[PDB]
C-alpha cells in the first residue's frame, strides 16, 4: 500500500510483516518480527574476548 | 450492499487478538528514534545473563537480607560432609526467585533448555580446596552421602587462580519442555536435585580467615526456550496504587 | 597479559598489576553525537583534553559492616575542573566515562565488591515505615556529589528492586584473592542526544559488598576503595553564564 | 585548514560508534553436538573468572559426553511484541450517580499506566520503551451490566482545554481526537501513535525536570519527566441532563511495533505510588520463598 | 458483560470476582455480552509432550 | 452471505476518522474552480510572516491598547540599563500571544525549530544608538546585568539607514520537540529568555524627540515544524452564540 | 518598512553545526488540520416545550453558531471543501430510545 | 465503510461449521511430533480389522 | 475506479492519493495532500528581490 | 584532590617493583635557565 511511515518501529534492524487498511502504518498489526538476537551485549561485553579452552586469567 | 453473514466471535474482545485499529492521529509523524545503547530483541537474550541465585535462603529479618546472596564454607573433619543443596526447577518457589531466569520464566508456562550455575569462590588468596557439585537427575533422592551424590552428573571444583567453576545441568528430561514444577502430580516436571560436597577441605595457613563465601551466579545455556505466555505468579500491589 | 594494564587519557596515566579485564557497556564505545541524532542547531565545544581525562574524586574505608555505596553521574563532577566548567557554563552536554575502582588489600585478606552502572537510577524512600506516607528523596541523596551516599538497604538498593539482579548492567566484581579494580567503560545513555548535566544523571555508580570483608587481628585494617573515572568524548552546547544548578 | 599534526590526526568528531557485538539469526534453541571424553592440560572450559563481568562460557558438550540433539523449540515467542502485545488493564474511571468522586456525570483521567502492578512490572524491566498501542474501552454499570446510555470520549493533549464539566465547551472537539459510542456497542477500539517528544518514553528519570533550588516541598517533582506525560483522557455522558445509571469504564492498553532498550532487575517488593519506586520499609520481604536450612529442602 | 480468562498452569487462579488477576496483562481473555453471539476461539496443540 | 465476524469499533464513531461515506447527490458537479490568488498549502507557509509582538503587554484599559504594540528607548545615564524583557516561549501565555504564530502554535501540541525577532526603531532619523539584544537558553536565569546576558546568544544592534536587526533564537533544546511551556514541570520545555540592553546610548541633538519606539516583528524560521494536532486552549464565546 | 519578512538565518547569526532535519510538515497541511468533525449545529426537539413541541424542526445550515469550529475557518477569507456530515441523536440524558 | 448486508444465518452457530476463529496464543509454536507407532488416517482402516 | 469527477479538489496543483467506493468522487476519503509549499507568497511578496547579505535598502 | 587535577600517575604495587613519572616538558620558553629564589623562578619546571 501507499501509506504514511508513522509506526514506531519504522527503521528497524528488525524488519516486520504486517495487515493495515488505513493510512497511518502505526494503525497495522504487530505482525511477526525478526528472530535476531545478540545476548553477548549483555552476556559478554568484553573489550578483549577470552576462549573458553583457555583459563579467563592469563 | 455485498452479501455477508456474521459468525460466531463476533463482537467480542480477545486481549491477545492482534488485529487492526482506527488511528486517532492522521498524518501523525513520530519523533524520530535516534540511536541507543543496550536494545533488547528477545526475553532469552535476557535469560543467558548469570544473576545471583540465593541458595542461602534462611535469613528472613531485614537486617540479614544480604545474607542470602552467599553461603559458606570452612575448614572440615575431612568426612566429605555436606556443604548444600537446592532444587534445579528454574521456575520453583526457592533459591532461582532471586535470578532474572527465574522471575522471566514466571511469564511462561513451560520451559525447555539446559541451565548453568557458576560459583564465585571468595575466600582469601591463601585458601584452598576442592569440592565436589553433583546434579542428581529425577528419580534420585537428596544424596544421603558424596558417594551417592558422585553417582550423577558431577564437577570436581579446585580453588586457585580461576575463582570460579560452572557447574551444568544439562537438559536431560523425558518431555521436550518441563512446565513449572510444584509438590503435587506436576512434580513429575522436576528438573532434580544440586547438592554440595567437599571433596578434600578448606585449607587455610596461619593468619587467613577459617570461613570464606561462595556465590552463585546463574543463567541458561543457549538451547533454552520457554512457550506458553503466561501472567507471573505474583502481582505487587495489595490495595490500588495511588 | 589480560592482568596487567594501563589506561591513558589526557594527562593522566593508571596501572594496575591485579585486573580483570575491561567492560564496555553494551557493546559499544562512546561516540560523538552525529549530525543525524542531533537536533540543537549551534556549534558545539569539543574540550578534548583538558576534559576528557581521569579525576579522582572520592575514598570510603570498607569495613566488616559497610553496606554499600553509590554515586551520580555526571553530578560527581560538575564541581570539578575545567569539565566541571563546561558542564556549568553550558546548557547541553553529553559524554560517555571510563571508570576505574580501585582497592587493594592482601594475600590474607579477602571479601567481594559489586561495582555495576545502573542507568537511570532512581532512588525511592521507605515511605514512612509503614508505607502510608507518600515522602520523597532530598536533593542531597539524589544527586549526593563527590561524596557519593551509603546505601539504607542494599538487598533492594533503595528502590525496590533486587541487587541479586544488579548483574544484568555493566559490571565486575573486585574479588581480593583475584583482582584490585574494577573497569567499565560507559557510552552516553539516554533518549535524547544531550541533555542537562545538572537536571539529569544518567546512571548511577554502584559499589556493594556482597561477600563481607574479612582478615585476623594484626593485618592492616584500613582497606580503602578509590573512585577515579574519565569523561569520554565530552561535547557541549548552548553556552550562557554558569550555573550550579 | 587544519595544519598541527595533533589535529590532523585526532578522533575528536568520529559519530561511529565502534560496536563489540552484533546480532544473529536464532528462530529456533541451539543445537547439541556429539562429544566425547577428554583428558587434557591446557584445557579448562569449567573454570572461569566471574570477576571480569562476563557469564561463562562453559557448554554442555565440554562438560559430560552429550549425544546429538537436533533442536527445533522456536525462541518466537519471547520477541518483544509477543511478550507485551497483550491488552491489560491501565486505568479505571468510575461515573457514578450519588458519589464523593465523579458526581457530574465526566471524568478526567491522567494519561499514567502505573496505576496496576501486572502491567507496571513489565514494562519496568526496561528503561526506555518505544512503541505505538491500541487500547479498548470497556464500559458497564458497576454489577457489569450494559445500558443504553451515549458516551463521549476524548483526548485532551498538554495545553488543550480540559473540560471543566459535562456541558463544558471543550466537548464541541473541533481538533481533539473524540468517541462517540453506546455502552450496548462492542467496545470501542482505536490505535494510537509513539506521542513523546523524545525518541523514547522512559520508566525511569533519574533527575528534575526544572533548574533551581530543589528545596523539601519541590521534591515531588523528583523523577518527573514531562516527556512521557502525553495528556488527559475526558469522559462524559452525552446530555446537558446527569444520566440515570451509574457507571464504570475500564481502560486496556494493548502495545505493538515494540522496541526497548537497557533491561533492569524486576520490582520485588510491592508497589505503592504511581509516581514513584517507593516501597514499604517495615516490610522489606526477601524476593522468594524461604527455608529452615542451608543442607535441607 | 462476562469475562472468559484462560490461567495456565502456574498462573494465579482468580479468588474472586475482584481478583487482581483479572487485570490479564499477559494471560488471554476474552470479554463479550450474553447479547452477542457466541464466543469463540482457536486453541492450539499445548503439551509438553 | 460471506462469512465475516465484527471487531471492536464497531458502531463507533472517532471524529478524526477518514473514512468513506454515501454521497447524498449522485452525478452532482460542483461550480469550477476560478483562479483565486493567495492560496495557501500548509499552515507552516503563515508561520514564517512576521507578526507585531507585544512585549510591551502591561496596559490592559480600551484607550491604551495600542500601546502594547510598541516599547520605548530613551536618553540614558550610560550605565548599560536594561530596555526590556520577555520569555521566548512562543505557545506560553505572554507577548507571544498576539502574534499569529504564537496562536497557530496553539493547535500543536509540540513544536520544534528556531524563531526569529525582528526589531524596527521608529525614532527620528538624528536619533542613533547600539542596543544588545539577548538570547538566554534554559537554565539560565534572568540576566542581573548587561555582562551576564552578554554571555549568552546576542546581536549588538546599531541604528542607521536600515531600521531593523534580526535576533535569531536558535533551536537549542535537549528533546527534537518541544510541548508547550507552563509553571510547573513543564517548564521543562521552556525556550528561554531575551533581554534588551542599552550597549551605548539613544543619542539625539537638539531638536529631535527625546523618546522613539521600537516595534518587534517576530515568525518562525524555515526548520520549524508542528505536530499532534490539538484545541486551542481559548474558546471564544460565552453562552450561545445567536 | 519594505513589508517582508526577515531572511536572516542560523547559519548567518551564530556558528552552527550540521543537523539533519527529518521533521514532518504532514500535520500542518489544510486537510490535517479541518478534516476533524467537531460541533456546527444542535436541535432540539422536545415534547412539552417553547421551541419544537410539535415533532419536528428546520435549521439554517450555519456553522457560525459553535466557536471552536469557527475560529478555525475565519482564518481564511475563501474556502472550497467537500464535508462528511455525522449525526449523533439521543434524549437529553444522553439515553438511546427505539425512535 | 464498505457497503455490506446480512444474511440469513447471521449470529448463528452451527456445530459442524468448518470456519475460522481468532487464535489466543500469537505465535506460539506447539511441541514437535516424534515419530509414534500405529497412527490411524481412517476409520474404515479400523473396520477391516 | 470509473466514477464523476465531482471532488471539490479536481484540478489541484497537489494530487491526493484516496480511497472510494462510490460513483461520486466527493465521497472519498481525504487521504494523503502533497507536501508543496510556498511561504514567499505571503512573507516576501516584493518586486524587486532583495539578497541577504546585502543592506535591504540599496 | 588539587593533586589530581594535573599530570599523573596511579602507581600499583606487583611484580613489576617500579613505575615511571614522566615530567613532561612544559615551558613557556623553549629554554629555562636554573631556577632559583626571586626572578629567576621565571624557570621553575613546578612540584612533584
Ligand atoms: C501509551 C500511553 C499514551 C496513551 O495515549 C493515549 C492517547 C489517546 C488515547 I484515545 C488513548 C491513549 C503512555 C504510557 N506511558 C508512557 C510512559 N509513562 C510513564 C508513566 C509513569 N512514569 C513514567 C512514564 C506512561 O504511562
Ligand atoms: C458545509 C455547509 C453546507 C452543508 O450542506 C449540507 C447539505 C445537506 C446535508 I444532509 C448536510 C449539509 C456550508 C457551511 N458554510 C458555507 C459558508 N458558510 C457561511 C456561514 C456564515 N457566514 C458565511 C458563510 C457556512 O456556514
Ligand atoms: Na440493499
Ligand atoms: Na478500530
Ligand atoms: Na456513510
Ligand atoms: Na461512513
Ligand atoms: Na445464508
Ligand atoms: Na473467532
Amino acid at each position: 500500500s501507499h501509506e504514511n511511515s508513522n509506526s514506531a518501529t519504522e527503521g528497524s534492524t528488525i524488519n516486520y510483516t504486517t495487515i493495515n487498511y488505513y493510512k497511518d502504518s502505526y494503525a497495522a498489526t504487530a505482525g511477526k518480527q525478526s528472530l535476531k538476537q545478540d545476548p553477548d551485549k549483555f552476556a559478554n561485553p568484553v573489550k578483549d574476548i577470552f576462549t573458553e579452552m583457555a583459563a579467563p586469567l592469563k | 450492499g455485498f452479501p455477508t453473514e456474521l459468525k460466531p466471535g463476533t463482537n467480542q474482545f480477545l486481549t491477545t487478538d492482534d488485529g487492526v485499529s482506527a488511528p486517532i492521529l492522521p498524518n501523525f509523524h513520530p519523533t524520530p528514534c535516534i540511536h541507543i545503547p543496550g536494545e533488547v530483541r528477545n526475553l532469552l537474550e535476557l535469560c543467558q545473563v548469570e544473576t545471583i541465585l540465593e541458595v542461602n535462603n534462611v535469613p528472613t529479618n531485614a537486617t540479614s537480607l544480604m545474607e542470602r546472596l552467599r553461603f559458606p564454607v570452612s575448614a572440615q573433619a575431612g568426612k566429605g560432609e555436606l556443604c548444600a543443596v537446592f532444587r534445579a526447577d528454574p521456575g520453583r518457589n526457592g533459591p532461582w526467585q532471586s535470578t532474572l531466569l527465574g522471575q522471566l520464566c514466571g511469564y511462561y508456562t513451560q520451559w525447555s533448555g539446559s541451565l548453568e550455575v557458576t560459583f564465585m569462590f571468595t575466600g582469601s588468596f591463601m585458601a584452598t580446596g576442592k569440592m565436589l557439585i553433583a546434579y542428581t537427575p529425577p528419580g534420585g533422592p537428596l544424596p544421603k552421602d558424596r558417594a551417592t551424590a558422585m553417582l550423577g552428573t558431577h564437577v570436581i571444583w579446585d580453588f586457585g587462580l580461576q575463582s570460579s567453576v560452572t557447574l551444568v545441568i544439562p537438559w536431560i528430561s523425558n518431555t521436550h519442555y518441563r512446565a513449572h514444577a510444584r509438590d503435587g502430580v506436576f512434580d513429575y516436571y522436576t528438573t532434580g536435585l544440586v547438592s554440595i560436597w567437599y571433596q578434600t577441605n578448606y585449607v587455610v595457613p596461619i593468619g587467613a580467615p577459617n570461613t570464606a563465601y561462595i556465590i552463585a551466579l546463574a543463567a541458561a545455556q543457549k538451547n533454552f526456550t520457554m512457550k506458553l505466555c503466561k501472567d507471573a505468579s505474583d502481582i505487587l500491589q495489595t490495595g490500588t496504587i495511588q | 597479559s589480560d592482568r596487567v594494564a594501563q589506561l591513558t587519557i589526557g594527562n593522566s596515566t593508571i596501572t594496575t598489576q591485579e585486573a580483570a579485564n575491561i567492560i564496555v557497556g553494551y557493546g559499544e564505545w562512546p561516540s560523538y553525537c552525529s549530525d543525524s541524532d542531533a537536533t540543537a542547531v549551534d556549534k558545539p565545544t569539543r574540550p578534548d583534553v583538558s576534559v576528557n581525562r581521569f579525576y579522582t574524586l572520592d575514598t570510603k574505608l570498607w569495613e566488616k559492616s559497610s553496606k554499600g555505596w553509590y554515586w551520580k553521574f555526571p553530578d560527581v563532577l560538575t564541581e570539578t575542573g575545567v569539565f566541571g566548567q563546561n558542564a556549568q557554563f553550558h546548557y547541553l552536554y553529553r559524554s560517555g566515562f571510563c571508570i576505574h575502582v580501585q582497592c587493594n588489600a592482601s594475600k590474607f585478606h579477602q571479601g567481594a565488591l559489586l561495582v555495576a552502572v545502573l542507568p537511570e537510577y532512581v532512588i525511592g524512600t521507605v515511605a514512612g515505615g509503614t508505607g502510608t506516607e507518600d515522602t520523597h528523596p532530598p536533593y542531597k541523596q539524589t544527586q549526593p556529589g563527590a561524596d557519593g551516599f551509603e546505601l539504607q538497604h542494599p538487598y533492594v538498593l533503595d528502590a525496590g528492586i533486587p541487587i541479586s539482579q544488579l548483574t544484568v548492567c555493566p559490571h565486575q566484581w573486585i574479588n581480593l584473592r583475584t583482582n584490585n579494580c574494577a573497569t567499565i567503560i560507559v557510552p552516553y545513555i539516554n533518549a535524547l542526544p544531550f541533555d542537562s548535566a545538572l537536571n539529569h544523571c544518567n546512571f548511577g555508580l554502584l559499589v556493594v559488598p556482597i561477600s563481607p570483608l574479612d582478615y585476623d587481628q594484626g593485618a592492616t585494617p584500613v582497606i580503602p576503595i578509590t573512585i577515579t573515572l574519565a569523561p569520554m568524548c565530552s561535547e557541549f552546547a548552548g553556552l550562557r553564564q554558569a550555573v550550579t544548578q | 585548514g587544519d595544519r598541527v599534526a595533533d589535529v590532523i590526526e585526532s578522533s575528536i568528531g568520529d559519530s561511529v560508534s565502534r560496536a563489540l557485538t552484533h546480532a544473529l539469526p536464532a528462530p529456533t534453541g541451539q543445537n547439541t553436538q556429539v562429544s566425547s571424553h577428554r583428558l587434557d592440560t591446557g584445557k579448562v572450559p569449567a573454570l572461569q573468572a566471574a570477576e571480569i563481568g562476563a557469564s561463562s562460557n562453559a557448554s554442555d558438550e565440554s562438560m559430560i559426553e552429550t549425544r546429538c540433539v537436533l533442536n527445533s523449540h522456536s525462541t518466537a515467542e519471547t520477541t518483544l511484541d509477543s511478550f507485551f502485545s497483550r491488552a491489560g488493564l491501565v486505568g479505571e474511571i468510575d461515573l457514578p450517580l450519588k458519589g464523593t468522586t465523579n458526581p457530574n456525570g465526566y471524568a478526567n483521567w491522567d494519561i499514567d499506566i502505573t496505576g496496576y502492578a501486572q502491567m507496571r512490572r513489565k514494562v519496568e524491566l526496561f528503561t526506555y520503551m518505544r512503541f505505538d498501542a491500541e487500547f479498548t474501552f470497556v464500559a458497564c454499570t458497576p454489577t457489569g451490566e450494559v445500558v443504553p446510555q451515549l458516551l463521549q470520549y476524548m483526548f485532551v493533549p498538554p495545553g488543550a482545554p480540559k473540560p471543566d464539566s459535562r456541558e463544558s465547551l471543550a466537548w464541541q472537539t473541533a481538533t481533539n481526537p473524540s468517541v462517540f459510542v453506546k455502552l450496548s456497542d462492542p467496545p470501542a477500539q482505536v490505535s494510537v501513535p509513539f506521542m513523546s517528544p523524545a525518541s523514547a518514553y522512559q520508566w525511569f528519570y533519574d533527575g528534575y525536570p526544572t533548574f533551581g533550588e530543589h528545596k523539601q516541598e519541590k521534591d515531588l517533582e523528583y523523577g518527573a519527566c514531562p516527556n512521557n506525560m502525553m495528556g488527559t483522557f475526558s469522559v462524559r455522558t452525552v446530555g446537558t441532563s446527569k444520566s440515570k445509571y451509574p457507571l464504570v469504564v475500564r481502560i486496556y492498553m494493548r502495545m505493538k511495533h515494540v522496541r526497548a532498550w537497557i533491561p533492569r532487575p524486576m520490582r520485588n517488593q510491592n508497589y505503592l505510588f504511581k509516581a514513584n519506586p517507593n516501597y514499604a520499609g517495615n516490610s522489606i520481604k526477601p524476593t522468594g520463598a524461604s527455608r529452615t536450612a542451608i543442607t535441607t529442602l
